[PDB]
């Protein structure tokens, strides 16, 4: 009775989306035909947050799949669980986005948008009580970025009192399928600052470096990255999917995580990439962050943390207290009790103990600076711009987005420098 | 004189229970009124911003058409 | 006659009510289906337990209660649970969507959609009463429903029942069991808003209850169920006067007279004893003198404050069980020699005593020894103001940066309500300072 509506858009969005569904379906005891063959009542208690009930007592993801070209989506059908989706929620076009943001947002994306909208409505109107939406996408492409943001906006007009939550994948020049990717990223961020309630900042840079420098994969695949992305996505939705003494939903989380509306960009973390103390230490280590930022180069405004496994409640309390105590400089003092903790009895598949971490840290500015540096290098020598005015855009709109993003950095800095007295 | 003082005391107690109830009732109505107003103005401003963004997306498609 | 109606609001209010009503059923010998073999009066009566329980023709004893929450997950467990036959479905009221830790949603946005129906159900309880005495309202400070909806409700109840008495059991937030960073906000707003509508409010500091569960019962990591089970023993102590009767029994309202010297100064400090495990109680009768003694130990208080550093305006002792006055008077005499309990110069120094003969019970499966005697002290001391100070301090740290405030403004609140609530609390802190200063 607290429904979320999921939307995957474009290449990245559909792949990480698919993985997400796989992982959580396994965790909930749901097969590719959509049947419950599982062992605990706990897997079903809050199953409708993500799944609809059906005919032949089936469970169907409340998911909508979206792309400007059928490529990635047929692989979705062909893939396992491809059969679990609802064939009407496949909304695709033909002409594609051609890795161009203006195409996602203004042109071809704009031609496809209403059919997505119609399916969104079909899904919302069946909800007993709609929490809101989560969109998986990338900010480097054209569909995911441009059309994902256009979607966000359009959905916001129709459900302005629902929570909008994004999993947004950030472009690194290591694993980097283009060159205009800073333009696309800046353009998307500009939108995101205004229209999402909460954005999980998933950085390919950080994903790459984890696989390379830590996991020892000298040549990391999209599959290796998305493995990381899926463990994370599982981690941060654990409190939505399972009954706790916390009751989480997207609004409560936003309320406890977002102290100023614009500052809603989160640094996720995961451990292991094993004892509670080690779990706790690694989980706060810059090496375990899914966004490529050192939390010791900033300060935490807020943090949510969840431990999965069977472990001592008392020990976790002690470790989390310890971590705040011994690192007190890295948490702002003007937000008392800004670190929250949940425990879930059920571990993810393949582990005995994990830990997932969500940070609202001003060190995230590092990430927006990276995109800002690259972006500006081009733009100021007006490199590759025709691609954009190509579709009717003005230069102004590039200036406005860069400003907005520099404004966001300025703001994160300002709250980082702020003191109690 | 004493009976009339008796009457005064008890009518004063009624009057005060009443003015308290009244005041409360008004205070509530004013706050709920101001509340609905404010909330509405926030939604309206949000929808206005969105709608400007729609209009702007016309002037970007209409403008690509004017390069031909 | 002399009925009391209990309203449990939000998660904490509800779960605490599960605990309290389970305990009451056990104290009175009422079975989970509501039958009570000992009541020969069928379909009604005027025994003391009828203050809290209505009777039906079928012999079911029905709480004079209403449970209310803005989402259904917690009350569903009552509808489904062991005691589900006790209530009529109409006493259990849920919406679909909660207040999301937001006082605005509780008082306005979501809450205004259900307030009429709640008042209507409460009115159906009041119509069954031949001499309604007042309301008992259970809620947390920190939740959106517990703060906002409770406030809205109290204002509405003042409107619909006048100066008919309203008492609070209010759950003050602790960082160990906390659920939202915005609890100080919700706490301040609800305290400011309800202050004129409440006659007496008992604060229960979750950190104190928590500390007590760790220390006296060796519970490594206490749950809501541990806390609630202790809280309910305290609430039972406080309501025993209404629910039972005997010669030495002294009505709560009579303590209330001594407890509230000015309308705003209506927050008594409770202290309970003994809290002890079965393990530790086996082969130890704790005498009147020991439990009386332990009432003056700050580690046994519902609220963390230091009464040694404030002044007393009142001191009440509420005994239950195997207790006779002679012992009490001896114990008090000893305390008075060995402690310097200091009062303000404008009030007398006596202790007010009451004794209920009916011994405490426990709920099976619990961690509390079943003892022969117990005591709750209710005192009014200026020290309780420490608990306002801490909360106010937290509010300030966030408010000075306007942190999270946008969530409240988004629901139609103004900053003015915040500054106005914080000014009221500042004035309350100053009142607590002034009552303790010696006279000219
Ligand atoms: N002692 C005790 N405290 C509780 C319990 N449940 C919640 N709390 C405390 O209450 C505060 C949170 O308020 P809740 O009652 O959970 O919130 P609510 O009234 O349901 O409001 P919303 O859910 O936001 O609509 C926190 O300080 C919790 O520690 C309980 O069962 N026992
Ligand atoms: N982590 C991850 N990143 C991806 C994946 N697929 C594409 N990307 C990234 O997506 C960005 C380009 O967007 P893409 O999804 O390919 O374009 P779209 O289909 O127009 O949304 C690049 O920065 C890629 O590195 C994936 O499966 N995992
Ligand atoms: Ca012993
Ligand atoms: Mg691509
Ligand atoms: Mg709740």
């Amino acid at each position: 009775m607290r429904e979320i509506v999921h939307i995957q858009a474009g290449q990245c969005g559909n792949q990480i989306g698919a993985k997400f569904w796989e992982v959580i379906s396994d965790e909930h005891g749901i097969d590719p035909t959509g049947s419950y063959h599982g062992d605990s009542d706990l897997q079903l208690e809050r199953i409708n947050v993500y799944y609809n009930e059906a005919t032949g007592n089936k469970y169907v993801p409340r998911a909508i799949l979206v792309d400007l070209e059928p490529g990635t989506m047929d692989s979705v059908r062909s893939g396992p669980f491809g059969q679990i989706f609802r064939p009407d929620n496949f909304v695709f076009g033909q002409s594609g986005a051609g890795n161009n943001w203006a195409k996602g947002h203004y042109t071809e994306g704009a031609e496809l948008v209403d059919s997505v909208l119609d399916v969104v409505r079909k899904e919302s109107e069946s909800c007993d009580c709609l929490q809101g939406f989560q969109l998986t996408h990338s900010l480097g492409g054209g569909t995911g970025s441009g059309m994902g943001t256009l979607l966000i906006s359009k959905i916001r007009e129709e459900y302005p009192d629902r929570i909008m939550n994004t999993f947004s994948v950030m472009p690194s020049p290591k694993v980097s399928d283009t060159v205009v990717e800073p333009y696309n990223a800046t353009l998307s961020v500009h939108q995101l600052v205004e229209n999402t309630d909460e954005t999980y900042c998933i950085d390919n840079e950080a994903l790459y470096d984890i696989c390379f420098r830590t996991l020892k994969l000298t040549t990391p695949t999209y599959g290796d990255l998305n493995h990381l992305v899926s463990a994370t996505m599982s981690g941060v939705t654990t409190c939505l999917r399972f009954p706790g003494q916390l009751n989480a939903d997207l609004r409560k989380l936003a309320v406890n995580m977002v102290p100023f509306p614009r500052l809603h960009f989160f640094m996720p973390g995961f451990a292991p990439l094993l004892t509670v103390p080690e779990l706790t230490q690694q989980m706060f280590d810059s090496k375990n962050m899914m966004a490529a930022c050192d939390p010791r180069h900033g300060r935490y405004l807020t943090v949510a943390a969840i431990f999965r496994g069977r472990m001592s409640m008392k020990e976790v309390d002690e470790q989390m207290l310890n971590v705040q105590n011994k690192n007190s400089s890295y948490f702002v003092e003007w937000i008392p009790n800004n670190v929250k903790t949940a425990v879930c009895d059920i571990p993810p598949r393949g582990l005995k103990m994990s830990a997932t971490f969500i940070g609202n840290s001003t060190a995230i500015q590092e990430l927006f600076k990276r995109i800002s540096e690259q972006f500006t290098a081009m733009f100021r020598r007006k490199a590759f711009l025709h691609w954009y005015t190509g579709e009717g855009m003005d230069e102004m709109e590039f200036t406005e987005a860069e400003s907005n993003m520099n404004d966001l950095v300025s703001e994160y800095q300002q709250y980082q420098d702020a003191t109690a007295d | 004189e004493k009976r009339e003082h008796e009457r005064e005391v008890i009518q004063k107690a009624i009057e005060e229970n009443n003015n308290f109830i009244k005041m409360a009732k008004e205070k509530l109505a004013q706050k709920m009124e101001s509340n609905k107003e404010n909330r509405e103005a926030h939604l309206a401003a949000m929808l206005e911003r969105l709608q400007e963004k729609d209009k702007h997306a016309e002037e970007v498609r209409k403008n690509k058409e004017l390069k031909e | 006659m002399r009925e009391c109606i209990s309203i449990h609001v939000g998660q904490a209010g509800v779960q605490i009510g599960n605990a309290c009503w389970e305990l009451y059923c056990l104290e009175h010998g009422i079975q989970p289906d509501g039958q009570m073999p000992s009541d020969k009066t069928i379909g009604g009566g005027d025994d003391s337990f009828n203050t809290f329980f209505s009777e039906t023709g079928a012999g079911k004893h029905v709480p004079r209660a209403v449970f209310v929450d803005l989402e259904p997950t917690v009350i569903d467990e009552v509808r489904t649970g062991t005691y589900r036959q006790l209530f009529h479905p109409e006493q259990l009221i849920t919406g679909k969507e909660d207040a999301a830790n937001n006082y605005a949603r509780g008082h306005y946005t979501i809450g205004k959609e259900i307030i009429d129906l709640v008042l209507d159900r409460i009115r159906k309880l009041a119509d069954q009463c031949t001499g309604l005495q007042g309301f008992l309202v259970f809620h947390s400070f920190g939740g959106g429903t517990g703060s906002g909806f409770t406030s809205l409700l109290m204002e509405r109840l003042s409107v619909d029942y006048g100066k008919k008495s309203k008492l609070e059991f209010s759950i003050y937030p602790a960082p160990q069991v906390s659920t939202a960073v915005v609890e100080p906000y919700n706490s301040i707003l609800t305290t400011h808003t309800t202050l004129e509508h409440s006659d007496c409010a008992f604060m229960v500091d979750n950190e104190a209850i928590y500390d007590i569960c760790r220390r006296n019962l060796d519970i490594e990591r206490p749950t809501y169920t541990n806390l609630n089970r202790l809280i309910s023993q305290i609430v039972s102590s406080i309501t025993a006067s209404l629910r039972f009767d005997g010669a030495l029994n002294v009505d709560l309202t009579e303590f209330q007279t001594n407890l509230v010297p000015y309308p705003r100064i209506h927050f008594p400090l409770a202290t309970y004893a003994p809290v002890i495990s079965a393990e530790k109680a086996y082969h130890e009768q704790l005498s009147v003198a020991e439990i009386t003694n332990a009432c003056f130990e700050p580690a046994n208080q519902m609220v963390k404050c230091d009464p040694r550093h404030g002044k007393y305006m009142a001191c009440c002792l509420l005994y239950r069980g195997d207790v006779v006055p002679k012992d009490v008077n001896a114990a008090i005499a000893t305390i008075k020699t060995k402690r310097s309990i200091q009062f303000v110069d404008w009030c007398p120094t006596g202790f007010k005593v009451g004794i209920n003969y009916q011994p405490p019970t426990v709920v099976p499966g619990g961690d509390l020894a079943k003892v022969q005697r117990a005591v709750c002290m209710l005192s009014n001391t200026t020290a309780i103001a420490e608990a306002w100070a801490r909360l106010d301090h937290k509010f300030d740290l966030m408010y000075a940066k306007r942190a999270f405030v946008h969530w409240y403004v988004g629901e139609g609140m103004e900053e003015g309500e915040f500054s106005e609530a914080r000014e009221d609390m500042a004035a309350l802190e100053k009142d607590y300072e002034e009552v303790g200063v010696d006279s000219v």
